[PDB]
């Protein structure tokens, strides 16, 4: 059960803007309607954010 | 070059002390104008913040210091400055900022 | 241009053929002088400085003898068509910086360890295209070696239209965007470039390149994003350079060693090379042995160049000369 | 712009088996099929071991 | 300044005190009062009642 | 190989030392160039980033340092090489750039 990434790398783990975001941090995004709940997480991949969470379907 | 960055640089001098130098004699000490070690200072910086393998741990690098102050008993400064790299091979950097540029 | 001789080598220029001893009148007028009875050859030609006639040659003592064109001797500009890799990404990336590196393998010393490297940076931004990519890149690969202050020639570089697929357009330290009006660039060429010349001093050569990149992150990982090919050359330097040295070499058999030494007290040589011409050369090895103990063989070579005015009438004349008289047979070219 | 969370809480993410999860410590599911991605993020509450990202239908 | 991580080892905004009602007694509170930027440009402050 | 795999390097090199060699005698150093050296490095910089478990500190390891400038009272330097591994069972790996490479 090892940490799923180093601390180097989740130390970038940051809440705040969008477009201040490098490529080197990953983006929480805390939900508003909920209060304990996370509506996204995302990363540069391209210059451009992506979510980094599979999208699901039916 | 219209936009500069370290990887250009770094392979440069790299490849010309491949060829030309020996490790130990691979030191460059460039000579440049305040506003191109910022640069240097900027890409530099932009270059360490990929190395997530490692933590920079305040007590080594010292970016924020303990200063004296009557505002308060834990008073604290802030800033630092990318003056030097160095690359694989024996390739260092190292700046001398001459006011005629 | 320093060159290898098996034992000897000498040149004459065949400027005119005149049939007879008697109607050498000017200088590069040429001979060839074999009897009846088919045992020797020469050649006499006319000097700056009156009637010569060359080694005799025994047509049993003859190893090879053959005529090379001019476009034997011109060297093909080896050009290269370097484009970005349709596997990485078709399109540039968003917020890369794409580096282009031309190592040069022979510069100013003679050594492949004698390297010289040169960039070209672009960094690309959303909304980019290919097209609009090679543009900023063969400007930034003008500036970096097109630029007017490189002391030698190092490349040239163009850009093909699809529309065009074989005009290349030509991209000097000069040109700007404004007047690069397309929107299909498919590649970037890039050139090799005649270097300079002198007679006796600076032998004709060339500085190869191959062009390297750098790696760009795609989605998380390294990456090239180009893939240099080779395609069929299109420039040619001409003969007359190699000819001119040639004869700068070769006539210090037939006379001055002491080409420049000695500066007051020096012994000038005409010579009949035009450097701005192009000559089909003929070359014959063949070798003297001599009697009961001497039959270690002397081989030696007599070329004649003469110019071709395209379809190689001068040496195809001189050829048909050589035959009648000699009975031998040069395969007219 | 700033950290989401001090490292001591973040340095308790971590990737392993549902069934060893307690509190005080974050869950994150990996991709098999895809390599980067990520199917959930994973905190106990009642002994349940629920979600943070907020299920999105089409 | 992701980069970097703060260390209470070196900035000490957390320190430990001489109290009564622990061994292991703690102090918490920082100032931020100086800025160094790159090139010899350092500001201090100071603080003047009349303003 | 296209791609060098320290791991696949690291069961080799055991493997063998294991069936054939004592716990000593067990240092393999490796001839190679420069850029060997730089693959070396960049193999051995990404399995200590699946060390999660430990925390790589400037402290210790000094990839970004303290120099002594004109431009800034923080000067930094920076930069690191990875020129060694050190196996289970001794089982070392050692580096000797030979130019003839």
């Amino acid at each position: 059960m090892k940490r799923v990434l180093n601390l180097g790398n989740l130390s970038r783990i940051v809440e705040g803007d969008p477009n201040e975001i490098t490529d080197d941090e990953i983006l929480v995004i805390k939900d508003k309607i909920i209060e304990g709940k996370i509506i996204d997480i995302q990363k540069r991949v391209d210059g451009k954010l992506v979510s980094l969470i599979t999208e699901k379907y039916t | 070059y219209n936009t500069f960055s370290l990887k250009l640089l770094e392979d440069a001098l790299y490849e010309l002390s491949a060829s030309k130098l020996a490790m130990d004699d691979r030191l460059f000490v460039i000579k440049t104008g305040e506003r191109g070690a910022i640069q240097f200072h900027k890409e530099v910086l932009k270059t360490v913040s990929g190395w997530t393998t490692f933590v920079l741990d305040n007590n080594s690098t010292r970016v924020v210091e303990k200063v004296q102050s009557r505002l308060h008993s834990n008073a604290l400064s802030a800033g630092f400055q990318f003056v030097e790299y160095k690359a694989p091979n024996g390739v260092r950097v190292r700046l001398d900022v001459d006011p005629f540029y | 241009m320093v060159i290898s001789i098996n034992q000897v080598r000498q040149l004459y220029v065949a400027k005119a053929l005149k049939a007879n001893t008697a109607a050498l009148t000017t200088a590069g007028d040429i001979v060839p002088k074999a009897d009846t009875a088919k045992t020797t050859l020469y050649f006499q030609s006319m000097s700056p400085a009156g009637i010569v006639a060359s080694d005799k040659i025994n047509l049993k003592h003859v190893l090879y003898a053959k005529a090379t064109p001019s476009e034997a001797l011109a060297h093909k500009l080896v050009r290269y068509s370097v484009t970005l890799d349709a596997d990485v990404s078709a399109t540039p990336v968003a917020g890369q910086n794409y580096i282009l590196r031309l190592a040069f393998r022979q510069y100013i010393g003679l050594s492949e360890e004698d390297q010289y490297f040169k960039y070209g940076e672009v960094i690309a931004r959303s909304g980019m295209t290919a097209s609009d990519f090679y543009k900023k890149m063969a400007i930034s690969l003008a500036k970096n070696l097109e630029n007017k202050t490189e002391s030698t020639p190092l490349v040239n570089i163009y850009l093909i239209s699809a529309a065009a697929a074989s005009t290349d357009v030509p991209v000097t330290s000069a040109t700007k965007e404004s007047d690069l009006t397309a929107t299909d660039y498919n590649q970037i060429i890039i050139e090799e470039t005649e270097q300079p010349w002198v007679l006796g001093m600076m032998p004709q050569a060339f500085i190869p390149f191959t062009p390297q990149f750098l790696t760009i992150t795609v989605d998380g990982e390294d990456r090239l994003w180009g893939v240099a090919t080779v395609v069929t050359p299109t420039k040619t330097v001409p003969d007359g350079h190699l000819i001119a040295d040639l004869e700068y070499f070769c006539m210090g058999a037939r006379g001055d060693i002491y080409r420049g030494m000695g500066y007051p007290n020096i012994i000038k040589t005409t010579y009949l090379v035009d450097p701005g011409a192009v000559y089909d050369v003929l070359d014959i090895h063949y070798f003297y042995t001599g009697s009961n103990e001497s039959v270690q063989k002397s081989e030696k070579t007599i070329t004649l160049v003469a110019v071709d005015d395209g379809s190689h009438t001068a040496m195809n004349a001189l050829i048909g000369a050589i035959n009648t008289a000699s009975g031998l047979t040069i395969a007219t070219l």
